[PDB]
């Protein structure tokens, strides 16, 4: 056949490329990094009914002050959570304190090109990677299974993401709150779901210095987007 | 053709493809720029975004005191070689209470990424790198490609475009080599170097990233605020 | 060194001395032997120091990753036996342990698990580890009873210490005292042994024995 | 050793030999599992082309994985058993550390994680078997049904079918479970679980198997006499 | 301390005209405690017997280690295993564990379906063969069994002529033992009949 | 048979003031009854303001001190230059010291600096790993000679205040670091007259926000 | 573990003005027998370094090999072997302090006493220590074995602390070194009178003096010496 | 490098089928049909020998019928020396089983681990599968008399009455037909011949073509015994169900 | 531990296990069960080194009760005490041995019958009437030997124990803070509250 870490006459590796065509087809997931805190949220996308959608577990705490959203195959992302989750217990351990969330993004970006003939193909899943620490205050990364990792202010992957990222660009601004970061990831999902947004098919969370990282209530998730539907109709 | 589905197959000319598809990634990557006088060396690197939402990927990465490279590139394999470096400086330091030549550290960067060439199953690695440092025998500049071959020059650029920048410090060579104890100008000739590579964009304070390492000098990176100066 | 747990009406008392000694030479009278595993764990360093301090902050770290994993409180019997199973595997290489890991959960109450570096694993009311435990388990045996206040069982875990504190030479410096709570344990102070003494023989007209 | 990558990426970001699985599943007999109020129950079809069949010995479709827990499957049989034995092993691995038995959601996080870990490692292919695992928590009396998949992807389902004509029966499922109001009693949910099978097996004598499991390890599969008395009772309704 | 006596008991076989006779006591111990008076310490495989001394612990391991390769050997050769081949199996198996060993004293006894000739065997504990024609002894009693067997034997007698001098031989030295007695058993073996017999003996 | 540990005598003492630290070491190495060396540095600076020294046997010590050099430096590396507090330096140490459990680094260490929110720290450690923040702390041969003193002259113990005659306690008024350099070196000189490893030198190192500073003084040379 | 068999005895040295100076006997001991008379114990490394070694002879030829491997490896690649990237004394001692201590650390250790004298590139003495336990240290005279004993006292008394060091000229350095030599011939039962010393200069490089005799000794008075007490005659 | 040569056995074909099992499945219908009868009284083995020769030494030639252990025999279709590499590993677990229990291992538990064997040469290691499959004739105390088989995919079914290799679906017809529950050994001793005798590719079924065993309780009292079938004893068998 | 006594009458096994757990100098617990359910009609007993006793009866427990589920079926005492037998007898050759001895009393299904089996910790097993580990049976066999019948009923089992603790409690001079008894039979396992 061929190798499994060919380069293609581009220059590019012919199964990461094609990972990224997996991720493509993956659920939405949207964040939005703000000076009160970072959000994100998720499609869900049950493919039944009589599918428990509460049992979708998109969105995922790595520690107390990293959590992380993600969007491809992700049957592929629980080891890379588990390594998340472990480098940031091991580095507390060995250093009394919170580990940086590039330090940990980068660790988890370490296992990504770790396949050949370690593992036989690259993750299928792309990982939106959001936290707090003391140096570089709220921050978001972007985890690809090429290796690379970009810090956004806001970034959406996914089946709509790039619908989404051009929405992201011209609504994020230096000066968002965190209750219009929430509606503002409401807004972009509904608009780029196929299914009609709901409390049972969407999920919000967020993180912030003094709570660390929550993952939103069916409850309180229905009320903020009770409060987006009559603020797009007072206008 | 027939002969690029791995890196063990010579083809008909003699040529190992995958080796040259490696170099090929290399070309698409953001331009840098080195250079150096007889007291200080310089890199200069235009940084990338993936949009206007997205950070600037950093471009170079320090490997000691007196050491230090730039990358254009698949950056997990720069981060691969960078850390094979940071080892192999630490090792010489450590054993030897010797700082590594920068020559040296060339000679193994070569021989790493040679026995990815020649056996199954492994890759090129995908990634130029710039090594500048100041070791016993004063500034040096280094050029790396993934083929092994590495090259000791008075300066340098890779990247897309960088043919601009090469041929300007080409008819450069007898001024900035001259460049002693002032190592502003010396950053400037870097900066104006790495201008004939830009085009549509211009260089903005979280575009540039530059480097230096000298005489009474530890390999420093410059980023933000600290690089307005310069533009 | 003198270290003391009980279960009560009202949780748990954890009680320990303060003194570290090397032979006759004592090395520090302001040692922290109650670790911290947790808002809600306690564990007790008798033996040795280091693999106390060591394994337990280790424990700390799983019952981290186990409540990330299963979104659970981890047991305290769960925990006790991560432990327990640790240093079973390092049995005859040298470890020297005795602790009491102390919880309270919703599933169990307030539970205490004495754990050993033979691999000795113990669910029970009352422990009583160190070179003062005998001198303890008095004071505890004769006054304990479930239905004890806070007030009344943090003091006898006080009074215990103390007792220790005065008979064995490798007890003493301070108390410290902790109340294990089902919403986590809350600290009780340091208490300096050579001001207690005097304090409780007034109050108390025990000690009669020594000139004050 | 034998290292070859099969599962690998195309083009199109399709992993082919986890999608080839999956077709193995298709071809399967069909599973059915349907949570009632206070009862879970798996029914199984057994394919009639295979007569002189010995039904003591024969393995049989339902397997517990612990006193509390059971699993069905759909696709390759011999498949099924090296993940039903390193369940087994699971659960009681866990009552040895953790001192309590495993949850439901556990379990089956162990199933699906076995099976993601066969789809990027070398010199092997993946499992051909989509799992329905039902049981009740420990102390609990709450049910629970879970269903897992070659990809290694899980999740909780009020009523879940897998197999040959999957389709048709999900599609009676669909219309025929109510979530706010679940099969009450046990009758009323063996019932629902016969009548989807009833879509699909053909005659209604030793091609259906029910197993009911209740709470506090509770677990009984039926009779042929029982069942047939449901296959009795559901057509003489169905004729008017 | 001492492996081999921890347990005690003891085995002796003889050769008689067309017959061989193998008998062993039946005490098992912790050291001066009685433990069990039917610890039966003679097996057999097929036609051959092996009765074996020692730590209690290796003669049930080793009969299991027996009865496991005399059975696959019967498997492959379609054939019950001789007397002679077992006892080269007994001493491969004893010395394959020559820094390690078995703590146990084994002895051979049976007659060859082919030959028809009686034939008796001894090991020590790392797999030194000892093949006498009169007779093999084994155990804490070893000495006494020796000296009786040395006076008591002689050749050629007939079955129910050796069972005597066998039993004799066995009861007697196992009277001089502390860890030996509480019993005994004695197999008369011919061709194509073996008789098991339980004998009275004090039980102190 | 081969002996791996050996004894190099010396002896350190670390002290935290309100906001600033020291960290004191004679120069003085030896074996069994010789000199090796009246100047042989024990106390190190090892970056990010903070100081070392792992008294004992020499060899483990000057290991155990290039190895935590050598985690400041790869701490930078792995974590975008971010200075290691003392706190987590501490704990690094401790993993360091107890990866070697079963063959122990026969030293023991002390570090010093100022914590995170500005106050003086120092850190202690046995030689398998076990640690704590002291306000105090003697090491190696003459630290029985030392820290008695030290209960007496900086906590104040046993000393009450006159006229109430043992009912109110002296008050732990906080010291300057003109006044603690005094202790430390009556201590040194008070260890120098009645212990045999100790003296030729002394050499501290005080920590402040401004960074770190060296000090050296002469003891006697017998 | 082992024990040492064929052994050499004290290596001596200390700093003057403008360089160090090493010395040390041409025995190899086998216990009390004075076996082999023709051994060298000093091993120069370049024009820059001598290392002196004493204790296991064969442990001693070893790191010999070590040393002469050392600078073949050295110059591969290195087109200023002979100049700016040539071996230092710093480079030598930091290396063989790494391999005494791993090889004490396997509980197998080159049973010796090292000293490493030279000079470094910018005009610097250099003088530090080495032994089988990997202890490590410098002062402005070092000894081994019974050096340290009875010769260090003496050198001590010509550089006492650091600011002598300027004040001792070369030859006040090697009267002093070789005086020592002669006080340990003595009384050291493992020593010989022949020996080899070195002088590493910043100004006249590295002079290697093999064949030397201890000289001018006082035994006259031995004649006078009668008995252990009473007698007379 | 290696990769070119590479067959890959352990792989699903678009329709979710493996390939080699497949295959190794085509080869085995080419092998000596093999039939197992359980009857109330014991089980019965019949298999036909290939295309023999009359300068075989029939007496000790064995390529069908095989001794797991004393309770339990094994009938073989397909490749031969495929089938010893199994069946010696099969004897190994009996006994390991037997050695840790004391008690002879339970006819299920043998034909589970052999069968998983065989599953995992389908899933990992790039080895072709064995081209076998097996007709379990054993008894235990648990279930009593049990037939089994079991195929190169690693899958296992119990039965009453089986065939295995040549024309399976002729003779399980057959079988289908005249098989009866309360049926006794003589009677299904009868059934077999009967059911070999029509579907045999030969011209007529004759002793020297035929391998033959019992797995009786006709063995004094409560115990079971094997018969493996002597040249003279099938011949004689033969005649008694007049078929010669 | 200390004292572990074992007893098979006509239809039952009993065990009898001290109450004692002490570490060194102090008595730590009073009320300590040192037996594990293997399954539901087999019970063992141990007494050892600390640490290595718990650990060895929860792995036989964990695999006899992985068997259970594998087979949907109990495995006989017989059964059980040959596979614990050959963990001990491998244990013993190994890096460092179990130091546990054990009593398994169990009632055969089958054979509807009690049985009871002796396996220290070198991997000796014998089925026995009554059986003890350690210094237990040098006090008790004497009283066993004279008044056990093998037609005893449970209660007279009982009483014959009840002579046996109470001659242990006046000649030994360790204070084993007596005995938790537990009865094996067709209906399975459960204990004497009361003793
Ligand atoms: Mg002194």
């Amino acid at each position: 056949d061929r190798g499994v870490s060919t380069f293609s006459p581009e220059g590019r590796l012919f199964q990461v490329e094609y990972s990224l065509e997996a991720i493509k087809l993956g659920s939405t997931a949207i964040g939005i990094a703000t000076k009160e805190g970072v959000v994100l949220g998720v499609e869900k996308r049950a493919t039944s009914p009589l599918l428990e959608s509460d049992s979708i577990e998109k969105i995922v705490e790595i520690d107390r002050h990293i959590g992380c959203a993600m969007s491809g195959l992700t049957a592929d992302a629980r080891s890379m959570i588990e390594h998340a989750r472990t480098a940031a217990v091991t580095h507390n351990l060995y250093y009394d304190e919170d580990i940086n969330v590039e330090s940990l993004t980068q660790s988890v970006c370490d296992l990504a090109l770790r396949f050949g003939e370690l593992m036989s193909r690259p993750f299928g899943v792309a990982l939106l990677i959001a936290g707090h620490d003391a140096d570089d205050g709220y921050q978001l990364f972007h985890a690809e299974p090429s290796g690379t990792f970009y810090r956004y202010n806001a970034k959406a992957i996914g089946s709509g993401s790039e619908g989404a990222q051009a929405e992201l660009l011209n609504e994020w601004h230096s000066s968002l709150t965190l209750k219009e970061a929430e509606l503002l990831v409401l807004k972009i999902l509904k608009q780029v779901m196929e299914e009609k947004l709901d409390e049972n098919n969407a999920q919000l969370s967020c993180i912030t210095k003094q709570d660390g990282f929550k993952i939103y209530d069916n409850e309180k998730t229905a009320e903020l987007i009770k409060e987006l539907k009559e603020k797009e109709a007072a206008e | 053709n027939n002969y690029d589905g791995d890196t063990v197959t010579f083809s008909p000319t003699g040529r190992l493809f995958q080796v040259e598809y490696a170099l090929e990634a290399i070309k698409q990557g953001s331009v840098t720029v080195g250079l150096r006088s007889n007291t200080h060396a310089v890199l200069v690197a235009l940084k990338r975004n993936a949009d206007e939402l997205s950070s600037y990927q950093k471009k170079i990465i320090k490997c000691d005191e007196h050491m230090g490279l730039s990358l254009a590139g698949l950056a997990p394999d720069a981060r691969v070689l960078s850390n094979y470096l940071r080892q192999q400086c630490n090792y010489s330091s450590l054993v030897f209470n010797r700082k590594l030549a920068v020559e040296r550290a060339g000679h193994l960067l070569c021989d790493k990424a040679q026995k990815n060439t020649q056996s199954y199953g492994g890759r090129p690695y995908g990634v130029g790198l710039l090594i500048i440092g100041y070791d016993k025998s004063g500034a040096h500049l280094l050029e790396f490609q993934p083929s092994g071959n590495v090259t000791e020059l008075y300066g340098t650029a890779i990247g897309a475009r960088s043919q601009g920048a090469k041929t300007y410090l080409e008819r450069t060579l007898d001024t900035f080599i001259k460049i002693d104890g002032n190592p502003d100008e010396l950053i400037k000739a870097g900066v104006e170097a790495i201008s004939q590579s830009l085009r549509d964009e211009s260089l903005t304070v979280d575009n540039l990233s530059i480097a230096i390492v000298g005489k009474d000098t530890p390999f420093t990176i410059y980023d933000g605020e600290a690089v307005a100066k310069y533009i | 060194t003198t270290t003391l747990a009980f279960r009560f009406q009202g949780g748990i008392i954890v009680a320990v001395d303060s003194r570290a000694t090397a032979g006759n030479w004592v090395a520090s009278q302001t040692v922290k032997k109650v670790i911290e595993i947790n808002p809600f764990l306690l564990g007790t360093m008798a033996g040795g120091t280091a693999d106390c301090q060591f394994w337990e902050t280790w424990l700390g770290s799983q019952c981290r990753l186990h409540e990330l994993r299963e979104k659970e409180r981890i047991s305290v019997a769960a925990a006790s036996k991560i432990l327990s199973n640790l240093v079973y595997q390092y049995k005859g290489a040298g470890l020297s342990m005795g602790t009491m890991i102390c919880g309270y959960t919703r599933k169990e109450g307030p539970t205490i698990y004495y754990v050993d570096s033979d691999g000795t694993r113990l669910k029970g009311d009352i422990f009583c580890v160190g070179s003062g435990q005998t001198f303890a388990y008095g004071v505890l045996d004769s006054n304990y009873k479930w239905d004890l206040s806070v007030e009344d069982a943090l003091y006898l875990g006080k009074r215990s210490i103390l007792a220790a504190a005065h008979r064995d030479a490798y007890s003493g410096g301070s108390v410290n005292l902790y109340h294990v709570t089902e919403d986590g344990w809350i600290y009780h102070g340091n208490h300096d042994v050579g001001e207690l003494f005097w304090k409780v023989k007034e109050e108390e007209g025990s000690f009669n024995n020594v000139i004050g | 050793g034998y290292d070859r990558a099969l599962s690998i990426f195309s083009p199109d970001g399709h992993i082919f030999q986890v999608e080839y699985a999956l077709e193995a599943v298709k071809r399967g007999t069909c599973a059915v599992g349907v949570k009632g109020k206070n009862c879970v129950v798996l029914g199984c079809e057994r394919r009639s082309t295979l007569k002189l069949q010995d039904t003591r010995i024969t393995p049989s479709k339902v397997s517990k994985i612990d006193s509390h827990v059971v699993l069905s499957f759909s696709g390759l049989n011999a498949d099924s058993r090296i993940l039903i034995e390193k369940a087994r092993v699971e659960a009681q691995s866990h009552r040895l550390t953790l001192e309590d038995p495993v949850t439901v959601e556990y379990l089956t996080r162990y199933v699906a994680g076995v099976q993601q870990r066969y789809t990027q490692s070398g010199g092997v292919r993946p499992f051909g078997v989509s799992t329905l695992i039902a049981g009740f928590d420990p102390r609990d009396d709450e049910p629970k049904l879970y269903q897992t998949e070659p990809s290694g992807i899980y999740s909780s389902w009020s009523a879940q079918t897998i197999g040959r004509n999957s389709k048709t029966v999900r599609e009676f499922l669909e219309k025929n479970y109510d979530r706010k109001e679940p099969p009450a009693t046990v009758e009323e949910c063996v019932k629902l679980t016969v009548r989807s099978l009833l879509e699909v097996v053909q005659t209604g004598a030793k091609n259906i198997e029910i197993t009911v499991v209740k709470p506090d390890s509770d677990i009984v599969a039926l009779s042929s006499e029982e069942i047939n008395q449901y296959v009795t009772q559901i057509e003489q309704e169905k004729q008017e | 301390s001492d492996p081999s006596s921890i347990n005690g008991g003891i085995v002796v076989a003889m050769t008689g005209k067309d017959c061989v006779a193998i008998a062993c006591d039946l005490r098992l111990g912790s050291q001066s405690l009685g433990v069990s008076n039917k610890f039966e310490k003679i097996f057999h495989y097929g036609h051959v017997f092996l009765g074996i001394t020692g730590l209690a612990t290796d003669v049930t391991t080793l009969n299991e280690m027996f009865r496991y390769k005399t059975n696959l050997y019967k498997l492959k050769e379609e054939r019950a295993i001789e007397p002679e081949t077992f006892t080269q199996l007994v001493s491969s198996s004893l010395y394959e564990r020559r820094f390690g060993p078995y703590f146990v004293g084994p002895v051979v006894a049976g007659i060859n379906s082919k030959s028809g000739k009686p034939f008796i065997a001894g090991f020590d504990l790392i797999g030194c063969i000892d093949e006498a024609k009169d007779f093999i002894v084994s155990g804490t009693a070893s000495d006494q069994l020796f000296g009786m067997c040395e006076s008591l034997y002689e050749p050629n007698l007939e079955p129910e002529d050796l069972f005597e001098t066998i039993s004799q031989a066995l009861l007697n030295a196992a009277d001089r033992d502390a860890l030996s007695g509480w019993g005994a058993v004695v197999y008369i073996i011919k061709k194509d009949e073996v008789v098991k017999r339980y004998l009275k003996m004090r039980q102190d | 048979q081969f002996n791996p540990y050996g004894d190099n005598g010396g002896t350190i003492l670390g002290i935290a003031g309100e906001d600033f630290a020291v960290l004191a070491g004679d120069t003085r190495n030896i074996t069994d009854y010789s000199i090796n060396s009246r100047y042989e540095p024990k106390v190190f600076d090892c970056g990010d303001n903070i100081v070392m020294s792992a008294n004992g046997f020499a060899a483990d010590g000057d290991a155990l001190v290039k190895r935590f050099k050598n985690s400041v430096k790869w701490y930078h590396f792995d974590h975008n230059d971010k200075k290691l507090s003392i706190n987590s330096a501490a704990r690094n140490i401790q993993h360091l010291l107890y990866g070697k459990r079963f063959f122990p680094y026969y030293v023991h260490t002390i570090i010093a600096g100022l914590d995170e929110d500005g106050k003086g720290a120092v850190y202690s450690f046995d030689p398998v790993g076990s640690y704590e923040r002291e306000q105090c702390r003697a090491g190696g041969a003459a630290a029985s000679l030392i820290m008695p003193f030290l209960d007496n002259q900086v906590n104040f113990k046993n000393q009450y205040e006159p006229g109430t005659n043992g009912k109110v306690k002296k008050p732990l008024k906080y010291l300057s670091v003109e006044e603690v350099i005094k202790l430390v070196r009556d201590s040194f000189t008070s260890a120098t007259e009645r212990h045999i490893q100790v003296g030729d030198g002394l050499e501290i190192l005080i920590v402040t926000k401004d960074g770190v500073r060296k000090e050296f003084y002469e003891l006697k040379r017998d | 573990t082992q024990q040492p068999i064929v052994t050499g005895t004290s290596v001596i040295s200390m700093k003057y003005d403008n360089g160090v100076i090493i010395a040390a006997d041409n025995l190899g001991s086998y216990g009390s027998l004075l076996r082999f008379n023709g051994v060298e114990r000093l091993i120069p490394v370049g024009d820059n370094t001598v290392v002196g070694i004493s204790g296991d002879i064969s442990d001693m030829q070893h790191i010999e090999r070590l040393l002469k491997d050392l600078v073949t490896e050295n110059a591969y690649d290195n087109p200023l072997a002979d100049a700016e990237e040539a071996l230092e004394p710093s480079y030598i001692f930091e290396y063989l302090a790494t391999v005494m201590y791993q090889r004490r650390s396997k509980m197998n250790p080159l049973w010796n006493a090292i000293i490493v004298a030279g000079v470094q590139s910018n005009g610097d003495q250099f003088l530090r220590y080495v032994n089988l336990l990997g202890v490590t240290y410098s002062s402005p005279t070092l000894a081994t074995g019974f050096g340290a004993h009875m010769a260090n006292p003496l050198l001590r008394k010509v550089v006492d602390r650091e600011s002598d060091i300027p004040k001792t000229t070369v030859q006040v350095a090697e009267e002093a070194i070789v005086n020592a030599m002669r006080v340990l011939y003595y009384r050291d039962a493992r020593s010989s009178r022949n020996f080899s010393l070195a002088i590493i200069d910043k100004n006249t490089g590295l002079t290697f003096k093999k064949n030397l005799q201890v000289e001018n000794m006082k035994w006259d008075f031995a004649k006078d010496i009668k008995g252990y007490g009473t007698q007379k005659i | 490098g290696s990769r070119r040569y590479d067959s890959r056995t352990t792989i699903f074909s678009p329709e979710g089928r493996l390939y080699q099992v497949e295959y190794a499945l085509e080869s085995i219908s080419h092998a000596g049909t093999a039939i197992g009868i359980m009857a109330s009284d014991g089980i019965v083995l019949a298999a036909e020998r290939k295309v023999t020769s009359t300068l075989l030494e029939q007496d000790t030639s064995t390529e069908k019928l095989y001794k797991l252990n004393d309770k339990i025999a094994v009938a073989v279709a397909g490749l031969t020396a495929d089938a010893e590499i199994l069946i010696n590993t099969a004897r190994i677990h009996a006994q390991n089983y037997l050695k840790t229990y004391n008690e002879d291992i339970p006819v299920e538990i043998l034909v589970r681990r052999l069968s998983d064997i065989k599953q995992g040469y389908t899933q990992h290691g790039g080895l072709r599968p064995f081209g076998v499959s097996f007709i379990y004739a054993g008894y235990d105390d648990r279930y009593g008399y049990q037939l089994y088989t079991s195929n190169p995919s690693g899958n296992y079914t119990g039965w009453k009455a089986i065939s295995v290799g040549a024309n399976t679906s002729a003779a399980q017809t057959l079988l289908q037909m005249d098989y009866k529950d309360d049926m006794k050994v003589d009677d299904a001793i009868e059934l077999a011949l009967k059911t070999l005798s029509k579907t045999t590719d030969s011209s007529a079924l004759t002793y020297d073509r035929l391998e033959f065993a019992t797995i009786r309780k006709g063995a004094n009292d409560g115990e079971v015994y094997q018969k493996i079938f002597k040249p003279q004893e099938i011949k004689d068998i033969l005649v008694k169900t007049g078929i010669t | 531990m200390d004292i572990i006594l074992g007893i098979r009458v006509q239809d039952s096994v009993i065990l009898a296990s001290s109450k004692a757990v002490t570490r060194g100098i102090s008595v730590l617990k009073d009320s300590d069960d040192k037996t594990r359910q293997l399954s539901p009609h087999t019970l063992m007993s141990f007494a050892g080194e600390a640490g290595d006793t718990v650990q060895f009866a929860e792995y036989i427990q964990a695999n006899i009760q992985l068997y259970s589920i594998r087979e949907d079926y109990e495995l006989s005492p017989q059964a059980v005490s040959s596979f614990v037998r050959q963990e001990l007898a491998k244990s013993i050759r190994s890096r460092r041995p179990y130091q546990v001895n054990v009593l398994i009393g169990g009632y055969d299904k089958k054979k509807n019958k009690p049985e009871l089996y002796q396996i220290d910790y070198l991997g000796t097993k014998v089925e026995l009437p009554y059986g003890a580990h350690g210094y237990s049976g040098f006090y008790t066999f004497s009283l066993l030997d004279h008044h056990y019948r093998p037609d005893m009923t449970t209660e007279e089992g009982l009483d014959l124990l009840k002579l046996c603790v109470q001659e242990l409690e006046k000649r030994m001079p360790m204070d084993f803070k007596g005995v938790i008894v537990k009865i094996v039979d067709k209906d399975g396992i459960r204990q004497v509250d009361d003793f």
